[PDB]
């Protein structure tokens, strides 16, 4: 009969933790019996604590909550009502595989062992030694892989995938910028393991808050301590504009690139998006290899959309590749 | 005699009903008024977590008679007279972006009224219902899917009105993120609510990074995503804008707003035209006649113009020359 003393609490405690308990956001603790409480108001309250209460969210101060009556710390704040609600914890994964990345696969192996082997096999690197290296940038040309894409495919065989963008790290209000990073970071750090994604850092369009702000995934990157880290991987379209101070092989570690297709992967990569298509009897190659003298990774995708649907103007599922054609001069010409 | 007499019992007991609740009514009033706030809603046993509208916050109750299971978040309604707990529900009072709608008030309702657009409304058609009413046909088609269509025109002639017209045949939604005044990534969740929605743009360069950050911001978070929501950029010109959106496919669709021509300028000044009263026969191709390079509102001022031009005589019939000096009026 363990559960005998569970109903005191509702006929002894609950009386004091069960009424129009008014929350207010806490301060500086004063050693155990006490603490002072800001109110909503701004009336600062030397209130004081409850026995029973497992205390373990205490730091000066979280929206605690109080007794309306008499002030005390009566509960605590879970439904912690989460900052940066809309960044991307992944729950439902999106719809890329192993496969039908299927073009760089140096590459894909390589951010694979970077992201992905100090989850899949973590036994390998204190048995051998070494540390796991940090997260990469992976630069490139434009469409020359989908960048986010080696990144989305990391996703979906891990744990949490926490993201960002140059966009989410620069600020028009601020002149207080620089926290959107400390917090990403802070919630980035607290789920262990999570990896964030400085999205596309370009940082163009004073200039001294994007200095402090770069500074600040700088020095917020690697400061002074690190959780579970990996997953700071950064793509990137111009290498040679950002400041050379994120790699000191620390900040940013071991990193991987890329030609932007060969043939092999005009082929390769042309037949997985035609895959879901139905066109079958002439399927080519002479208008897709030295068609453009190099077609992007996207320039074959939106030639597959703008093929089926050039296609699909006239209502038929069919394999005309002369539909192709108008596809061809309608897309990129 | 005693059925009437219970007819009378009932006259009786009526008027003594009425007694009842305004004598206990002049004693009743001296009671308490309950608050009224939205809420983060509830986790656990009873429970609320309220905010009020002085101060915004509190954890309250809530009476048997309340059946806490249906009272959802943002749905304020609250009744803690005194002791803090609940007692019913009220007027949902208008979510998040009824807000920014009702606000921004700039959406004008707009239905197939559209002066003289007829491949650029298959296009959009194409390419905004048949992803969202017929998706059936685009998971057995091989395609993946399409989203976001770029508007670009005159300023004029198709902005802010075929983007609002086809979202609105569809009942779609027509969230507007134009301009950020008084509130990025907040606004996905109310479109993710919405289930299905449409999201438009703005296109100032004349009438450094305005708001493609935003839009592309948006791309990045919709390329992978809940999922017929549907990006919409007007701008005035195609070269304008970022190298980012020269992505092919990143923008699954260019439109092209032409300015109009001698007979769409007839079809829209038809239209604005239909506004009013005119007279027994206008024939309305010589005002047509110098359609030159036109504007969409070039037609709508011109024919409120002729409108006023009819009213400085005190006149109640639009005749034919009001149309002509407001057209040759406005040629400034
Ligand atoms: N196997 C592949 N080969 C080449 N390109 C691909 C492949 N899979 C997806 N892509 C393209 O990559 C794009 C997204 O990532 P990416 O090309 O890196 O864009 P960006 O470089 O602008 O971030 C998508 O438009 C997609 O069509
Ligand atoms: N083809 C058209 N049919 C109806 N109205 C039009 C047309 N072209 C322009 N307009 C006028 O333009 C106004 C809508 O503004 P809009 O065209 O969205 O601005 P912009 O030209 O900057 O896109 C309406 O008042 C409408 O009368």
């Amino acid at each position: 009969p363990l559960e005998e003393k569970q109903e005191e609490e509702r006929s002894k405690v609950d009386d004091l933790r069960g009424t129009p308990m008014s929350v207010g956001t806490l301060e500086e603790i004063i050693d155990d019996n006490h603490a002072i409480v800001s109110t909503s108001v701004g009336s600062e309250h030397y209130v004081s604590i409850l026995s029973f209460v497992d205390k373990d969210l205490l730091e000066p101060g979280c929206s605690v909550l109080l007794n309306h009556k008499v002030h005390a710390v009566i509960g605590v704040l879970m439904d912690d009502t989460d900052p940066l609600v809309t960044v991307m914890k992944v729950e439902k994964a999106p719809q890329e595989t192993y496969a039908d990345i299927g073009g760089l696969d140096n590459q894909i192996q390589e951010i694979k062992e970077s992201v992905e082997l100090p989850l899949t096999h973590p036994e390998y690197y204190e048995e051998m030694g070494i540390k796991p290296p940090k997260g990469v940038i992976l630069y490139g040309p434009p469409g020359t892989g989908k960048t986010l894409l080696a990144k989305a495919v990391a996703n979906q065989t891990s744990a949490t995938f926490l993201r960002v963008v140059g966009s989410e790290l620069i600020q028009k209000y601020l002149g207080d910028g620089p926290k959107l990073v400390r917090e990403l970071f802070r919630v980035a750090e607290e789920h262990a393991p999570s990896i964030v994604f400085i999205d596309e850092i370009d940082a163009i369009g004073g200039e001294r808050e994007i200095q402090r702000t770069m500074l600040e995934l700088l020095n917020q990157l690697d400061g002074f301590d690190s959780r579970g880290d990996v997953k700071v991987i950064m793509a990137t379209n111009r290498i040679e504009t950002l400041d050379p101070a994120l790699i000191r092989p620390g900040r940013i570690d071991r990193k991987i690139e890329f030609p932007l297709p060969d043939e092999k992967t005009k082929k390769r990569i042309f037949q997985i998006h035609t895959s879901r298509m139905t066109l079958a009897d002439d399927v080519t190659l002479d208008d897709l290899i030295m068609a453009k003298d190099d077609l992007s990774g996207a320039d074959i995708k939106a030639i597959c959309t703008e093929a089926g649907l050039m296609a699909l103007r006239e209502r038929r599922m069919k394999v005309t590749n002369e539909d192709f054609k108008k596809s061809k001069e309608n897309v990129l010409y | 005699k005693s059925q009437n007499l219970r007819r009378l019992q009932a006259q009786r007991n009526e008027l003594n009903a009425k007694v009842r609740l305004l004598r206990e009514e002049l004693q009743l009033l001296q009671e308490q008024g309950s608050y009224v706030g939205e809420v983060v809603r509830a986790m656990d046993k009873k429970k609320v977590l309220v905010k009020v509208h002085p101060e915004g916050k509190f954890v309250v109750d809530v009476d048997k008679n309340i059946d806490i299971n249906d009272v959802t978040p943002n749905c304020r309604v609250a009744l803690r007279n005194d002791s803090y707990t609940l007692h019913k529900i009220l007027p949902n009072k208008v979510d998040p972006l009824v807000s920014l709608m009702m606000v921004e008030k700039v959406p004008d309702s707009t239905y197939e009224m559209i002066g003289g657009l007829d491949k650029q409304i298959k296009e959009i058609k194409e390419v905004i219902e048949l992803p969202v009413k017929h998706p059936e046909l685009f998971e057995a088609l091989g395609i993946a899917q399409p989203k976001g269509v770029l508007l670009y025109g005159p300023p004029g002639t198709g902005k802010t009105l075929l983007a609002r017209a086809v979202a609105h045949h569809t009942d779609c939604t027509f969230i507007r993120v134009s301009g950020s005044e008084l509130v990025v990534r907040e606004l996905f969740v109310m479109a993710r609510e919405h289930a299905p929605s449409i999201i438009f743009m703005d296109e100032i360069d004349s009438i450094s990074g305005g708001d493609s950050e935003v839009q592309r911001t948006m791309l990045e978070l919709l390329n992978q995503l809940t999922k017929n929501i549907k990006v919409i950029m007007a701008t005035n010109r195609i070269d304008i804008l970022d190298s980012a959106l020269l992505r092919p496919g990143r923008i699954d669709r260019k439109i092209e707003f032409p300015p109009p021509n001698e007979e769409a300028r007839l079809d829209i000044l038809k239209i604005h035209s239909r506004k009013m009263n005119l007279t027994r026969g206008i024939n309305l191709r010589k005002i047509a006649e110098l359609m030159p390079g036109a504007s969409g509102a070039e037609v709508k001022g011109v024919c409120t113009e002729a409108g006023m031009y009819a009213l400085r005589e005190r006149r109640v019939h639009v005749t034919q020359e009001d149309f002509e000096m407001a057209v040759a009026k406005v040629m400034q």
